[PDB]
RNA sequence: CGCGGGGUGGAGCAGCCUGGUAGCUCGUCGGGCUCAUAACCCGAAGAUCGUCGGUUCAAAUCCGGCCCCCGCAACCA
RNA sequence: CGCGGGGUGGAGCAGCCUGGUAGCUCGUCGGGCUCAUAACCCGAAGAUCGUCGGUUCAAAUCCGGCCCCCGCAACCA
RNA sequence: UAGUCCGGAUUGGAGUCUGCAACUCGACUCCAUGAAGUCGGAAUCGCUAGUAAUCGUGGAUCAGAAUGCCACGGUGAAUAC
RNA sequence: UGCCUGGCGGCCGUAGCGCGGUGGUCCCACCUGACCCCAUGCCGAACUCAGAAGUGAAACGCCGUAGCGCCGAUGGUAGUGUGGGGUCUCCCCAUGCGAGAGUAGGGAACUGCCAGGCAA
RNA sequence: UCCUCCUAAAGAGUAACGGAGGAGCACGAAGGUUGGCUAAUCCUGGUCGGACAUCAGGAGGUUAGUGCAAUGGCAUAAGCCAGCUUGACUGCGAGCGUGACGGCGCGAGCAGGUGCGAAAGCAGGUCAUAGUGAUCCGGUGGUUCUGAAUGGAAGGGCCAUC
RNA sequence: CGACUUACCAACCCGAUGCAAACUGCGAAUACCGGAGAAUGUUAUCACGGGAGACACACGGCGGGUGCUAACGUCCGUC
């Protein structure tokens, strides 16, 4: 709730002056943070996905959905309705709580973090980070995990352009290159 | 769009109900207010209509958009319907899950005397 | 949220060596200890010190000095 | 030859036409999909066969959003 | 071939039965549907049995 | 030799070459060889008449071929009795109704465009005529 | 249509009628051997009884099914 | 032209008519042994399966055409 | 008892001496770096006592440039029917 | 009476798109909270409940503009029933039926029944 | 033998050693029914992650999907998930369609008794059209039938089924 | 590992053309089914009985499959 109230108390204002918005609803707001973890190696070992889910459930608050394979493909030897990855679609209250914990204490533990890519936008304000390790989040014990399976964070917003959506994140002291 | 998804979710009931040729009680729910109207088997003309938007019912209640308000309309519609001569009808939930306000409206319509 | 199935999402106090005390809510346990934060990490100075590393002609002049 | 096979013909089509008087139960159209649809007082069996549900005269209409052919009966 | 045929026999009542097909290899357990016995004139648990 | 690169069906019915043609107007090029007669042009004839034009006008100029075969013609082997299947596809033809522009030229003189089309027309079975790109 | 026997490491075997202790031979890795190769010899690595159910102090073993494996000789829509 | 069968490391054969796996024996390259070569011993590579298309999540393996290859038939007058 | 406080290759940087000159192409030093390697297939070599094994040491050639060569001594076995 | 907006039908593209402008007193939508009713195969995004701080941003309406889609004559053309004729794997007269395509253009729909607010 | 398309001349039907393809099953949920959903292919962005796994968005508008060939169909979806279940129910059946016939199909409504839904209702197998064989002769269970003097019985019959 | 040149070869959309038995956003003439009504016809209709023959067809015109838009060919629809 801290970043949530920060948005309303500050930021709501800061963005109004930049793009001379007519109304307060025109300002981009952050909709959902979708944590994906396409484990993939679960074809060989079935438990390996259950280990990844335990890690996502630790990293986020809520428990992840086990995503099925959409179509069968020969390139990786998978079939229709096979559990291939994990996801969490966290939004609302716990979203802002996670979003604080991400930027404020998780990003800084990225190995040799110099600057995050400002050109990593979808052409519609929706940002996508990809973390290499789990260890960067302080929820994982060091002697528990035995495999470097990263996730990828995807911040979805209401902006109609990446330039409009950059300022939104940048206004939360987001480390860009 | 949400509306369009609610319309096509309802359509099956509507089209099945107009084929039978029955007098349907349409109930349009809204964040503020709940509506209800008994429509003739042809589908065009309305026989009875009531809602929390009507001041006669709005003046009485605490707030227009809740279970106790839905019961007040559900009573009202059925109270008029019996005066008109209507009794045997159907209940078009109109793409709204039969659970809260519409269930209260329906239960009030049953308890008022409208036998359906 | 659906109760029972999720893990215990309890409040905890983050306290780094810098001095920034900070309450948060996460699935850890009792307390926390951090190295760095959004404040106190060298990215504002890091990019200043990292980019200005090159310099070959002055390095030669520092040896010869004439 | 390689081929030379064929199925028996299924006698599918509009049996009773528009304006024709029919008795309750009379099949109006035998067909595969719903090329014609069931309107007023007309059924639609498992075979998609459109049959009269009441004694009257058959009426073909072209009504709906997608502009489909409906078969109705009017007494 | 493959899919054999079975005799669903009534529990409570006369030895009236239904007959259906069944894949025995994929589904090794037995059926226990609740079908209508017309001698008793009642819905009854019909258990699977052989011919 | 012109032929469809892959087809839905290998063998087609005989059909009937009736009515008038549709590609009547000289669309792309300046001049054109119109079919007065009715018939069918084999793949060989088209190539043979194309070579006769192309070589008459030299490297200069540009040629269009408005007709394309896409109709397989079957033929039964020698000393084979009737029936026992439809015959094997030997050659490919384009059905030509009256009015059909077969070929069109561009970027050449009028007097030397005619001399080229005579040589082409000599290869074809159908009776042909010269036509110019008029307005409307 | 049957009554009958028969069912183990990868496989061919017995052992299975006389309930408390699953053998035995080819596939198995290390030796000893010899200036060496073959052999020959020694020891190791693997099934709690195809599998599920009753009783009784103890059940591959007594008794019922399955998946079956058949021996056959019967088999006339 | 009809009819079966084929076409897979350099050679000859399996795997092919039960769709996801490429073996065997020679030969080749590397190292040993010998005075040297052979034989012998120890390692290694080497085939996208006639070709072009389909079907399929995926084709050496299913299906169709086309190019060689064997075997069989082309009979009565 | 770990690819380890084993190995110390390989590289980046900073140097030192010799020498007209050290990039092709020296040696050594410091700092960081921290590879293959877990006792070696068929084969196969030396060695019968201060010998084998193993530790250092010196010299020749040599401005500089030994893990080679030539010498020197430490500890010091097994086995030979 | 008009002006509004909802609900519900008739009509199914002259009724749909793109485009430009606008509406927020109500109405409607986003919205605000989630102890609860109930909800996610994770998530109050849905569905649901409680509300009224903001807003008309998006949605939805609504008015404009032919950039598209669609509608679309007349004359001709092609087919073609009947009867005749040819130079007869094709055509032609006589007589009736007469497209498709494409033009000239029309075109930003039109209306029912309740129900609420607003200038009268 | 059977189903689908054309040949087939805009009702039905329509031949050839005409042109192309399929079937001889599957399924206790892949049936019933209530509640929800909406698809291919892209283009972006994103840890390994590649030409292609998973996520996020957009553009698309059924280009997909439908247990199996093809045709006709499917958004109210007949497609895709989900919760309860046995209507894949017994006795009938107005009336139709299609057959030379043997047959084959469709069917509202009725009686009994059920599932589902708050009900309106829906449900007598599955998007539809292939998945199949007559009789005879025997086998199995049932039965308000017969029972060669009389009681039984055997054997018949009738039901269900092989 | 940093990257330049280019006698150059064809995508999906644009505009313009063709073609299709197994393509259809369109679409006739006819033919077919039903109803209404004159007139005309030796009831021409349909129903049930008694007797049959026939179930090798030919050519001609129109629509076509097949053959070579060969056949006094062959196979269907229609007169
Ligand atoms: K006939
Ligand atoms: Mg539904
Ligand atoms: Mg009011
Ligand atoms: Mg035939
Ligand atoms: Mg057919
Ligand atoms: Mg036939
Ligand atoms: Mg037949
Ligand atoms: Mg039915
Ligand atoms: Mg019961
Ligand atoms: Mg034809
Ligand atoms: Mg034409
Ligand atoms: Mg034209
Ligand atoms: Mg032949
Ligand atoms: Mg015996
Ligand atoms: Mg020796
Ligand atoms: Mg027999
Ligand atoms: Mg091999
Ligand atoms: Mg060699
Ligand atoms: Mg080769
Ligand atoms: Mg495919
Ligand atoms: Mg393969
Ligand atoms: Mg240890
Ligand atoms: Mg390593
Ligand atoms: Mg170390
Ligand atoms: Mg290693
Ligand atoms: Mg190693
Ligand atoms: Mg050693
Ligand atoms: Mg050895
Ligand atoms: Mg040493
Ligand atoms: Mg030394
Ligand atoms: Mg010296
Ligand atoms: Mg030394
Ligand atoms: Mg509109
Ligand atoms: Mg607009
Ligand atoms: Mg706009
Ligand atoms: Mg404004
Ligand atoms: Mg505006
Ligand atoms: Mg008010
Ligand atoms: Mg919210
Ligand atoms: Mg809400
Ligand atoms: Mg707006
Ligand atoms: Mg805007
Ligand atoms: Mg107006
Ligand atoms: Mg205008
Ligand atoms: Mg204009
Ligand atoms: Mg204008
Ligand atoms: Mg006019
Ligand atoms: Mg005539
Ligand atoms: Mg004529
Ligand atoms: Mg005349
Ligand atoms: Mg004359
Ligand atoms: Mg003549
Ligand atoms: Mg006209
Ligand atoms: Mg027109
Ligand atoms: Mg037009
Ligand atoms: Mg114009
Ligand atoms: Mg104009
Ligand atoms: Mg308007
Ligand atoms: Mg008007
Ligand atoms: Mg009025
Ligand atoms: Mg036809
Ligand atoms: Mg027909
Ligand atoms: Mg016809
Ligand atoms: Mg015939
Ligand atoms: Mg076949
Ligand atoms: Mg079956
Ligand atoms: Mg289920
Ligand atoms: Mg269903
Ligand atoms: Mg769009
Ligand atoms: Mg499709
Ligand atoms: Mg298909
Ligand atoms: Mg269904
Ligand atoms: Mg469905
Ligand atoms: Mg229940
Ligand atoms: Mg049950
Ligand atoms: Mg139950
Ligand atoms: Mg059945
Ligand atoms: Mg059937
Ligand atoms: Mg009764
Ligand atoms: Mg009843
Ligand atoms: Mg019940
Ligand atoms: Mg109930
Ligand atoms: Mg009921
Ligand atoms: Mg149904
Ligand atoms: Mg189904
Ligand atoms: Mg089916
Ligand atoms: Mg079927
Ligand atoms: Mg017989
Ligand atoms: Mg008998
Ligand atoms: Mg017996
Ligand atoms: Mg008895
Ligand atoms: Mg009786
Ligand atoms: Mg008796
Ligand atoms: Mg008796
Ligand atoms: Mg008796
Ligand atoms: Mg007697
Ligand atoms: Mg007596
Ligand atoms: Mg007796
Ligand atoms: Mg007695
Ligand atoms: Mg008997
Ligand atoms: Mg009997
Ligand atoms: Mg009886
Ligand atoms: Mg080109
Ligand atoms: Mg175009
Ligand atoms: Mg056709
Ligand atoms: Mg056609
Ligand atoms: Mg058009
Ligand atoms: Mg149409
Ligand atoms: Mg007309
Ligand atoms: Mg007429
Ligand atoms: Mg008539
Ligand atoms: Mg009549
Ligand atoms: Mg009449
Ligand atoms: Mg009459
Ligand atoms: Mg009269
Ligand atoms: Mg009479
Ligand atoms: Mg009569
Ligand atoms: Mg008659
Ligand atoms: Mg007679
Ligand atoms: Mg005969
Ligand atoms: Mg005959
Ligand atoms: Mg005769
Ligand atoms: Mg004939
Ligand atoms: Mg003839
Ligand atoms: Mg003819
Ligand atoms: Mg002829
Ligand atoms: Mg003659
Ligand atoms: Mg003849």
């Amino acid at each position: 709730a801290k970043l949530h109230d920060y948005y309303k108390d500050e930021v709501v204002k800061k963005l109004m002056t930049e793009f001379n918005y007519n109304s307060v609803m025109q300002v981009p707001r952050v909709e959902k943070i979708t944590l994906n973890m396409g484990v993939g190696e679960a074809i060989a070992d079935k438990k390996l996905l259950d280990n990844a889910a335990a890690d996502l459930a630790a990293i986020s608050g809520q428990k992840p959905l086990i995503t099925k394979a959409r179509k069968s493909v020969a390139g990786f030897k998978i079939r229709q309705g096979y559990p291939i990855g994990c996801k969490v679609t966290l939004r609302g209250e716990r979203m802002w709580e996670f979003f604080e914990r991400l930027i404020t204490i998780a990003v800084p533990r990225i190995r040799d973090f110099r600057g995050l890519s400002a050109k990593s936008f979808d052409g519609r304000g929706n940002y996508s980070m990809g973390v290499r390790e789990q260890i960067i989040f302080p929820e994982i014990d060091y002697d528990k995990v035995d495999r470097v399976r990263g996730l990828d964070i995807t911040i979805t917003t209401t902006a109609k352009s990446d330039e409009e959506g950059r300022a939104l994140l940048a206004a939360f002291d987001f480390p860009f290159r | 769009d949400k509306k369009s998804a609610r319309i096509r979710r309802a359509t099956r009931a509507r089209r099945k109900l107009q084929e039978l040729g029955a007098t349907r009680l349409v109930v349009h729910r809204t964040p503020r207010h709940i509506y209800a109207q008994v429509i003739a088997p042809n589908g065009s003309e309305v026989l009875v209509a009531a809602s929390t938007v009507e001041k006669a019912i709005a003046e009485q209640l605490k707030y227009t958009g809740n279970k106790d308000a839905a019961a007040a309309v559900g009573k009202a519609v059925a109270e008029r319907a019996l005066e008109k001569g209507i009794k045997d009808v159907s209940f078009d939930r109109s793409g709204f899950q039969y659970h809260g306000r519409v269930q209260a409206l329906a239960d009030a319509a049953r308890e008022a005397g409208l036998q359906f | 949220m659906k109760k029972d199935i999720h893990p215990k999402y309890e409040e905890i106090t983050a306290s780094c060596s810098c001095g920034n005390v900070m309450k948060i809510r996460s699935t850890v346990g009792h307390d926390l200890n951090l190295d760095v934060c959004s404040k106190c990490h060298p990215f504002f100075t890091g990019k200043q010190r990292d980019v200005a590393t090159g310099g070959r002609v002055d390095r030669f002049n520092k040896r010869f000095n004439i | 030859t390689r081929n030379g096979r064929d199925s028996e013909a299924k006698r599918l089509g509009v049996k009773r036409f528009g304006g024709e008087s029919v008795l309750a139960g009379s099949i109006i159209v035998r067909q595969r999909g719903t090329k014609f649809h069931a309107g007023a007082n007309v059924g639609c069996g498992r075979d998609h066969t459109l049959f009269a549900k009441a004694d009257g005269k058959v009426k073909f209409e072209v009504k709906g959003p997608k502009n489909r052919k409906f078969i109705s009966i009017e007494a | 071939g493959i899919r054999e045929k079975i005799k669903l026999v009534s529990s409570a009542g006369t030895g009236h039965f239904y007959t259906t097909t069944k894949n025995k290899r994929t589904k090794p357990e037995k059926l226990e549907l609740k079908k209508f016995d017309p001698v008793v004139r009642q819905h009854v648990i019909y258990k699977e049995a052989k011919i | 030799m012109l032929q469809p690169k892959r087809t839905k069906f290998r063998k087609m019915h005989k059909g009937r070459n009736r009515g008038l043609a549709q590609g009547t107007d000289v669309s792309f090029g300046s001049f054109g060889l119109k079919a007065v007669g009715r018939g069918r042009l084999t793949a060989r004839q088209i190539e043979a008449a194309r070579r006769a034009m192309t070589r008459a006008v030299k490297r200069q100029g540009k040629i269009w071929i408005r007709v394309f075969p896409d109709k397989p013609i079957t033929e039964k082997p020698l000393a084979v009795r009737m029936g026992k299947g439809k015959g094997n596809v030997e050659y490919w033809v384009a059905l030509i109704q009256p009015g059909k522009v077969l070929y069109e030229m561009d970027g050449v003189p009028e007097e030397l465009a005619r001399e080229a089309f005579k040589l082409a027309a000599a290869k074809l079975p159908i009776k042909t005529t010269f036509v110019t790109k008029t307005v409307m």
